[PDB]
RNA sequence: AUAACCGCUGAAAGCAUCUAAGCGGGAAGCCCGCCCCAAGAUGAGGCCUCCCACGGCGUCAAGCCGGUAAGGACCCGGGAA
RNA sequence: CACCUCGAUGUCGGCUCGUCGCAUCCUGGGGCUGAAGAAGGUCCCAAGGGUUGGGCUGUUCGCCCAUUAAAGCGGCACGCGAGCUGGGUUCAGAACGUCGUGAGACAGUUCGGUCUCUAUCCGCCACGGGCGCAGGAGGCUUGAGGGGGGCUCUUCCUAGUA
């Protein structure tokens, strides 16, 4: 179930049988596999990949070089991808070919305390007429004596974004094994420079 | 002439089957059991009963067609989260939980009322940990 | 009046085994096995198997024939059990056959293959019409009326998937 | 896996019956599946990798005080947080 | 009816935000048809989601325009004024009709007419601090259990075939 790390790089336009495709730009680094963990002492399969290598050694004694290839520890190993067992070694962006679609997890863009219109969309109150210092006001929140109480998920304004996001079924408009880069075309969350991991589809699995 | 406390005595461990045993006539039982009060030392407010195991449950047999129309419910805080789940479900998804559920709800509640709930070891089919005795019984 | 519950079933060529919950048949095209009631107990005589009910309680008479036929059937089968019909009419309507799998044009924009389950033989004697072959009967009976079922008759005249028998109306 | 329903096999009730024993199909619904949270899940889970088994006291029960180790904070430069 | 509330339980409608019921408006699945087909009628299952924008009137409701897969009915203090509105009702001004010798009066009408910065507890949206998880640490995780989501139309091929 092919899976990888990335820093979103930017977002750009590319021409292709004379219409434009907007992509978003990922770099997915070559993957140094440094875990594995099978139903053997786990329960489940997965792939611990860390990504960027950096790390002048700030990795103090917690650091792996039990599985050979740590070159040097990087700086977020975080994350497996389940399910998935590479070519042996280090996973590139090779593993994609352009034409399938995937599914690219992120972290979204953070806007801390959101109020209900943004946070969710409300409608808020009129600007004019009667108005009164309720314009952007999520209105009613409840009932009378019964029930007598607000509801477990009450939409309110709270923080909002900074969370994790997997725009799903992205189209892989191209692929640079020269440069490590891959193409997807659109909606990839987070900021630029912020960390994700592309998986395959779930359309098919 | 005061009535006689019993002190610290003995944390008795006790294996049952289950297998083919109804249900809330093996969870009558395994309640008595826990709350010592088969021990002729009985009080009501300490908890000196027996830990008891209890193995192969997911075999235990029930009459009428409980199977099916039996449910358990679950209510979440949200709304419309009342969730409604029949044995047969139940059974084939985690069992040991139709016995431990049997159980809970046969102890009395309060603090006290858990930890005799501790002192309770439900296990699929057969095997467990046998650390302590177990003086199997019927 | 004179109840198909007690009377006897038969033999020749094929074996019989009572165990406490089943019997196995078995003779010349395979074997079936028999799951009955735990009570009743039947006992095989002399070139015949009878079966006997406990007591006379509505609720025994009820499992009493049903075991006896559910029995005898399993005997036919092991000695040919087979058939069921299935005449295709209807126009454009005609059957062909891709090995083991039945492949039937019926009037869709496509045809269906109907590929058959284990025991079952599938014979298309001419296009037009279809038969079963199986050891079972209640899986005959069941992938025949599958079959049937891919719609047809009742309609409003002679179109679809009929049996032998069943003349239709208006 | 099911609802209405459609059937197979089939007695009671010789015939017949989808049902009383059984089995098969069958809903935008139900359980999974997708996405997100989540071990205070006091039932507090797991795996990997690190430091180690001090000094006095507590004469026994669990402890008390220091330094320490792996680490971690404080402070500071900042941040689509 | 007059049982809690008159040392106060703010009253219609709109707005906002919902949530639930199903006696289902649409979409899914069905049986019957006086069902050729297409399109309907009628009953059964089904509450997952959806259920338009305008003119008139304070209106709810309703009539109407243009659409739609459909323009569903109800409950929640005729849900929701420590959330808004204040057009209606429902104080003091004024007028009409009407009634009364009169002062005045009208589920009759008319124009106007003070909606009160500070959340203690519960509840809800968020975010931490503490202690616990019996050696102490840095990583990576399983998912018990929750939550989110769930709609639908048109055209074309099949095939102008049955
Ligand atoms: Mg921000
Ligand atoms: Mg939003
Ligand atoms: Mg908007
Ligand atoms: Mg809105
Ligand atoms: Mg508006
Ligand atoms: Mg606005
Ligand atoms: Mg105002
Ligand atoms: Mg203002
Ligand atoms: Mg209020
Ligand atoms: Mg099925
Ligand atoms: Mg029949
Ligand atoms: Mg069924
Ligand atoms: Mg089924
Ligand atoms: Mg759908
Ligand atoms: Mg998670
Ligand atoms: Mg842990
Ligand atoms: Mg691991
Ligand atoms: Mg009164
Ligand atoms: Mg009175
Ligand atoms: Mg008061
Ligand atoms: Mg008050
Ligand atoms: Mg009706
Ligand atoms: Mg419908
Ligand atoms: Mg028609
Ligand atoms: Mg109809
Ligand atoms: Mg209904
Ligand atoms: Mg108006
Ligand atoms: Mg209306
Ligand atoms: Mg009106
Ligand atoms: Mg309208
Ligand atoms: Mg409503
Ligand atoms: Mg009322
Ligand atoms: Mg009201
Ligand atoms: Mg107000
Ligand atoms: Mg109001
Ligand atoms: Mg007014
Ligand atoms: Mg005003
Ligand atoms: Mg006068
Ligand atoms: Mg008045
Ligand atoms: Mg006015
Ligand atoms: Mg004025
Ligand atoms: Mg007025
Ligand atoms: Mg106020
Ligand atoms: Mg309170
Ligand atoms: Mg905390
Ligand atoms: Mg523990
Ligand atoms: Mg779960
Ligand atoms: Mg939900
Ligand atoms: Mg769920
Ligand atoms: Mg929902
Ligand atoms: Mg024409
Ligand atoms: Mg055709």
């Amino acid at each position: 179930m092919k899976g990888i790390l990335g820093v979103k790089v930017g977002m750009t336009r590319i021409f292709r049988d004379d219409r434009a495709v907007p992509v978003t730009v990922i770099l997915a680094g070559p993957c140094p596999v440094v875990q594995r963990r099978t139903p053997e002492k786990d329960g489940y399969t997965a792939v611990q990949l860390g990504f960027l290598p950096q790390n002048p050694k700030r990795v103090n004694r917690p650091l792996k070089g039990h599985f050979a290839k740590a070159g040097v520890e990087p700086v977020r190993i975080l994350r497996e991808i389940r399910d998935f067992n590479p070519e042996g070694d280090t996973v590139t962006v090779e593993i994609f070919k352009p034409g399938e679609r995937v599914d690219v997890t992120g972290t979204s863009k953070g806007r801390g305390f959101a109020g209900v219109m943004k946070r969710w969309n409300f409608a808020g109150g009129p600007d004019s007429h009667g108005a009164h210092k309720i314009h952007r006001h999520p209105g009613s929140i409840g009932n009378r004596k019964t029930p007598g109480r607000v509801y477990k998920g009450k939409k309110m304004a709270g923080h909002y974004g900074a969370e994790r996001v997997t725009v799903m079924n992205l189209e892989v408009v191209d692929v640079i094994p020269e440069e490590n880069l891959l193409l997807v075309k659109g909606a990839v969350p987070g900021p630029n420079g912020g960390l994700v991991i592309v998986r395959e589809t779930k359309k098919a699995a | 002439m005061k009535t006689y406390v019993p002190k610290q005595v003995e944390p008795r461990w006790v294996l049952i089957d289950a297998e083919g045993k109804t249900l809330g006539r093996l969870a009558t039982k395994i309640a008595t059991l826990l709350r010592g009060k088969h021990r002729p030392d009985w009080t009501p407010n300490v908890a000196m009963g027996d830990f008891v195991v209890v193995v192969n449950a997911d075999k235990i047999r029930v009459t009428g067609k409980k199977l099916e129309q039996k449910i358990y419910t679950r209510y979440s805080g949200y709304p419309g989260g009342l969730k409604k789940i029949p044995l047969e479900k139940m059974l084939a998804t985690h069992p040991e939980r139709v016995l431990e559920h049997a159980v809970k709800g046969m102890l009395p509640k309060g603090p006290l009322g858990r930890r005799l709930f501790k002192r309770l070891k439900v296990y699929a089919g057969p095997d467990h940990p046998h650390q302590a005795q177990r003086p199997e019984k019927l | 009046s004179r109840i198909g519950r007690l009377p006897i079933p038969v033999p020749k060529g094929v074996s019989v085994e009572v165990a406490p919950g089943r019997v196995k048949v078995k003779g010349p095209k395979g074997e079936l096995e028999v799951p009955v009631s735990p009570e009743m107990r039947v006992v095989v005589e002399e070139g015949v198997v009878r079966v006997e009910r406990p007591s006379d309680e509505r609720r025994h008479k009820s499992l009493h024939g049903l075991t006896r036929t559910l029995i005898a059937n399993a005997v036919k089968g092991v000695s040919e059990g087979y058939s069921k019909e299935l005449l295709i009419k209807g126009i454009g309507y005609r059957a062909r056959l891709v090995g083991r799998a039945l492949e039937l044009t019926v009037g869709f924009s496509h045809p269906v293959v109907v590929e058959p389950p284990e025991g079952i033989t599938f014979e298309v004697p001419e296009p037009t019409r279809v038969r079963v072959s199986g050891i079972d009967k209640q899986k005959v009976g069941q992938v025949a009326a599958n079959i049937r079922a891919i719609r047809k008759p009742s309609a409003y005249h002679e179109k679809g998937i009929y049996y032998a028998g069943e003349p239709v109306r208006l």
